């Protein structure tokens, strides 16, 4: 029971830990340009895709290779918990 | 002042005796009295030498002397409804003492309480001393177990019992020690889990038979 | 002229005086406005007064009830939270009924608590009682065991007689006279 | 199946909350029903439900023309819904007033496209919500609704 | 004048009068305004009313019904919740309307509540019922259980006369003479 | 004169002063505007007016009825918690309406509560009642039992002549005379 | 004069000097302004009329209905609350038709309501009916049975003539001559 | 007037007053107002009351509690944090319980936890109590021992005779005199 | 001073639960005969769990040291 309540802590855990860089990095991005639009006044709507394209693809450029081994290393201990 | 004054409002709870050897002592009658005289003279407001003595504690404190300078002796307790003159209570069918040995007794014990003038020793049979604790038992209508052995009685009071079987054993029990003591008959009042309180069988072949009393009972399911 | 205790509430202080004036030492309770009260002794009887402070254990402690610990401002309520509530309220009811009996000073009832039973498939457990009593002496207090067990059987769902248990005792002897002053 | 539905329908207010569904006017409420269906299969679980099974032919035996009892089942359509709304009570809650303060942050400059900066955060703060009440109260309920054998009698009656 | 008590309200101050003139010491109630009521008493029943104070556990604590813990003003409430606010209201009302018969004085009605039922499809148990009453005194109280079983048994769902129980006593002497002031 | 009681309204302070001059004392209402009632007796009257204070219970409570702890104005209501005032506005009427009888002074009437038996697939239980009354003296209270029994048992769904308990007594002498001043 | 009552109603003042005026003491009307009314009776009559508004326990409740906690002034309202409003009004219209008859001063009609048949498996009972009334004097009150219970019969689906009971009974004495002020 | 302990409070200053007082060294208690009490002795008796303070470990810790560890103030609430809290209050009400006893002063009660049983489907484990108790000296403490056996098997579930534990003791001798002031 | 055995992992997995064992150590006065004093800590210690045995427990008590009541003294040079 107890490794039961572990591992679904767990799963939460590395979600909300894994899409933390990428949301927070498509956040101050999302902002600075809007505060941009604040002081020279500006009315288009689409404009902070084209930063946010560039952000979320480059923040999952640098931490490709790292989250293969959070994946690989929680993967292969919840086997072992299930199986032994 | 005086000490009979320096103590409470009424004087009718406490006794002021003089002693042989100069000193004065006091006479309480319970514990909760004893700490109420023991305050007046451990606080100082008298100049003289006092004690506070008490039935209880001065009924112990000669018991200490007596197995030390009379060791196998057969006794039960001293009373002090009157204490110019307490009555020793000794056992008749178990001393070997004659009547110019009691006397040296008598003097011996007067010198270890200087407020005393005289102990009157008397005799109490040994049966008389066991018969109203059984006869006490049962008019209550208590289980017990009777152990008859050399040298005292004992009487012993187990099973599951009710709340009522426990107050009016304890208020016997209490009552009976105040009379005679605990010297040659004791009770055993003691609650285990079992239905059948203190009596135990075991059934073959032609009926139930009476075990002996022993110490592993067997534990009930009901 | 010295101090034991200080910053006492108002029933805390009469305990303390009722304690020390049993003993034969006087003290005096003294005011001190959003302070609470304080307490003094003389001289020569606080060598005492410690003694009796610390043998008894004052000041008391305020007393604990099993409601205060699953307090109603929480937004939730466990089942485990509604029940513990439920019971102290009902063995905390039966102890203001019990004193008003003839010549029961005081009394104390406790409940067996059971939150765990309904929560699996397992069958409810039986329900236990037991009570604490001081009478007025002079009362033969052995008939009056089976009327606080007559009037704590049907109280509650089912219970048995052997379940409750009721052991109760008179009161000590009284204090009436007055402690009396140091003299020197 | 009564304790199931109520966690499903708990993720599918999770999950709406969030975004991920509205595509249609799922992936996160199937977590929850396969976590809810070991945690009631370890302890208990097809013991009773065996014998709620084994109780049936206790009180409806065929040749005796049993029937699902009626009146009762009204309000079964009622009974999950509001297990479910106040299951998941706290995260709809939370994700309010995110939306509120993300309103008034608007309206001190309109030029920000507040509808699509709030839908990166929220399920950030619906995961990271449910992180702290995941562990002590959800694995409680449902043994807490799951039905027993007791309550047979009324739900199944018998004409004859 | 000793002050034994003060900030007791009105309800609380004519107990404490109605103890201490019993023992042949008077008290004195004086009013404060908002700061509620006070009791003195002299310095030689100074001893003696700190002595009952403890003994009769004065000040009497406020009666505790079951509805206090349940409150209305809830949100929402549970069916736990709700039959023990009905019962609650059941019990009171049961012994104002015991008041009211020929020689009754005071009563103190119980029922046994329902806990497990209100989450579980077990069918209930039989209610069992309990009362205390006071009757005033010269008045035949071995024939007046008759009627208070009477009353009260189809008062309810179905109760049987094994599973009612009355306790019920004569009231105490009166005090109707002055205590009279400590001369010296 | 030394003051009882203060704060009361004009229903307690019409029963304080119609039981105290029911043993001999006097009493006098003095008003206060929106600060209540009060109530003074003499000296020598203070020392038995404390005790029969605490004896009755005095001041009253005001009397309890089941629609108040379930109030109108929730957003929700239950189905429990609409059977309780249907059942709390019947038990009124049936008790207004029994005054208006040949000889009857007071009446009160309890109504059966069943709440659990709605939601289940059990078939309803048969529901009880019970009433009591106080007639004038000079009546045969014997014969009147029979048409309380016979208003009571179809004002219902389906109620026995033996569900129904009627108990039923004559009013105490009546107070005329003045209590009188002590003389001193 | 001593006062007794006051903030009263128009119809609570005229019921408290109905019920003085029989005993043969006296009272006064006074008048308060925007308060309302006050009864204030002699000096001499004043433990009497205490005494009296304790037993008839004066002043009068207002006459509950049911339709009065089921208020149509809700956006939603239950078929519970609906039919507990039809038959709260249709049990006023009989007695209001009830009064029109020949000899009939006062009359109050009960009809049993139905509540769990909405929503149990059960078809609805039969209706159960019952009437009280007071005739003028100098009627064979016996023959009037039968036209309460004709009327009563079909004015509903389908009730028996053992449903229905009616209870009446003839008018008190006359009160006409005054009652007389007390020789001071 | 070599000060050995400062900043301490009420009652840990009256513990470390109590443990020299009894070993013939006097002391003195300073108060500082804020900043708590001090206190200091005398220069020969410095060597024998560090001594004193070292083996008896003082001043003294306060005592811990099972529900202080799992405060109420959380947010959450698991249920083992909901059955600790329940039975360390149980075990603070039955300490409180026991010292009302006649003759006991103090008393300590302890009561088995349980973790593992109550979230399996494994059964809960029977129950075990042990207590400590000061008794009055005088007593005969080997009759003592029933009443707390019968008072403590029956406030719980399903406990047996054998797995309750009672050690008692009687008090120690009385200080009653002044130590004494070290004349050089 | 008082020591329990911290087994906590036991409802990881589906094996029952150890035993629970506890060790005990304690100064007593001196002049008390400290021999018949270790089965009143074991009886008391014994039932304030679920199930121990008696050699489950271990008490080591010991009497305390002799006291030093007279000053140390000043040195000269």
């Amino acid at each position: 029971m107890d490794d039961l309540v572990f591992a679904g802590n767990k799963a939460l855990y590395l979600v909300l830990i894994l899409s933390g860089w990428p949301t927070i990095v498509a956040t101050i991005i999302g902002l600075l340009v809007g505060l941009f639009q604040t002081v020279t006044q500006l009315q288009e709507q689409t404009l902070p895709f084209g930063i946010k394209l560039l952000g979320v693809c480059l923040c999952l450029f640098l931490l490709s290779g790292w989250y293969g081994e959070v994946l690989l290393s929680y993967g292969r201990q919840v086997i072992f918990l299930a199986l032994a | 002042a005086e000490l009979d004054s320096l103590l409470g409002q009424e004087k009718e709870r406490f006794q002021v005796l003089p002693g042989r050897d100069k000193m004065l002592y006091v006479a309480a009658q319970n514990e909760r009295d004893t700490l109420w005289a023991r305050q007046v003279l451990a606080r100082g407001d008298y100049d003289k030498n006092a004690r506070v003595i008490n039935e209880n504690e001065e009924n112990k404190r000669i018991s200490i002397w007596l197995d030390t300078y009379y060791p196998q002796l057969a006794y039960y307790r001293i009373h002090f409804d009157e204490p110019r003159k307490p009555v020793f209570w000794l056992s008749r069918q178990r001393n070997t003492m004659s009547k110019k040995e009691l006397e040296v007794l008598s003097q011996k014990l007067r010198a270890l309480m200087p407020y005393a003038d005289s102990v009157n020793i008397t005799l109490m049979d040994d049966v008389t001393a066991a018969g109203q604790a059984e006869a006490g038992l049962k008019q209550q209508a208590l289980p017990y177990s009777r152990r008859n052995h050399k040298g005292g009685v004992t009487f012993v009071i187990q099973g599951a019992l009710d709340d009522v079987e426990i107050l009016r054993a304890r208020q016997f029990v209490d009552s009976y020690y105040r009379t005679w003591g605990g010297r040659y008959v004791q009770f055993a009042i003691e609650l285990k889990d079992d239905w059948l309180k203190g009596r135990s069988f075991q059934y073959g072949a032609e009926g139930y038979i009476k075990m002996s009393p022993g110490h592993w009972y067997f534990p009930s399911p009901l | 002229d010295k101090d034991l205790l200080k910053g006492l509430d108002q029933e805390q202080a009469n305990e303390v005086i009722a304690v020390l004036q049993m003993h034969n030492i006087e003290a005096n309770k003294i005011d001190s406005g959003k302070l609470g009260y304080s307490i003094t002794v003389a001289e020569p009887d606080f060598t005492a007064a410690v003694y009796w402070i610390k043998t008894y254990q004052l000041p008391p402690r305020p007393r604990v009830e099993i409601a205060q610990m699953f307090p109603a401002d929480s937004l939730v309520s466990s089942p485990r939270a509604e029940k513990a509530r439920l019971y102290s309220a009902i063995e905390q009811r039966l102890e203001q009924s019990l004193q008003t009996m003839e010549g029961v000073l005081s009394a104390r009832v406790h409940i067996s608590y059971d939150i765990d039973a309904g929560e699996n498939g397992r069958p409810p457990k039986p329900v236990h009682l037991s009570a604490l009593a001081v009478y007025e002496r002079g009362s033969p207090l052995a008939h009056q065991i089976s009327d606080i067990k007559r009037f704590l059987k049907n109280s509650f769902a089912d219970v048995d007689y052997d379940n409750i248990s009721v052991v109760l005792s008179e009161r000590s002897d009284a204090q009436l006279q007055a402690p009396g002053t140091p003299v020197k | 199946s009564w304790p199931f539905w109520v966690m499903h329908a708990l993720g599918c207010i999770i999950d709406n909350q969030r975004g991920a569904t509205l595509s249609s006017s799922s992936e996160m409420a199937n977590f929850l029903n396969m976590f809810a269906a070991v945690v009631y299969l370890q302890n208990g679980g097809l013991v009773t439900m065996v014998d709620v099974l084994n109780k049936s032919y206790q009180l409806c035996d065929p040749m005796n023309e049993c029937t699902p009892s009626l009146p009762p089942l009204l309000t079964f359509i009622n009974q999950v819904a509001q297990n479910a709304l106040v299951l998941a009570s706290p995260v709809v809650l939370v994700l309010l007033l995110s939306e509120v303060f993300l309103g008034l942050l608007s309206r001190f400059a309109p030029q920000m496209n507040a509808f699509a900066i709030s839908l990166t955060v929220k399920s950030g703060i619906a995961v990271l919500i449910m992180l702290l009440y995941f562990s002590p109260v959800l694995p409680d309920n449902v043994l807490r609704l799951s039905f027993q054998a007791t309550g047979l009698s009324s739900w199944f009656y018998e004409r004859g």
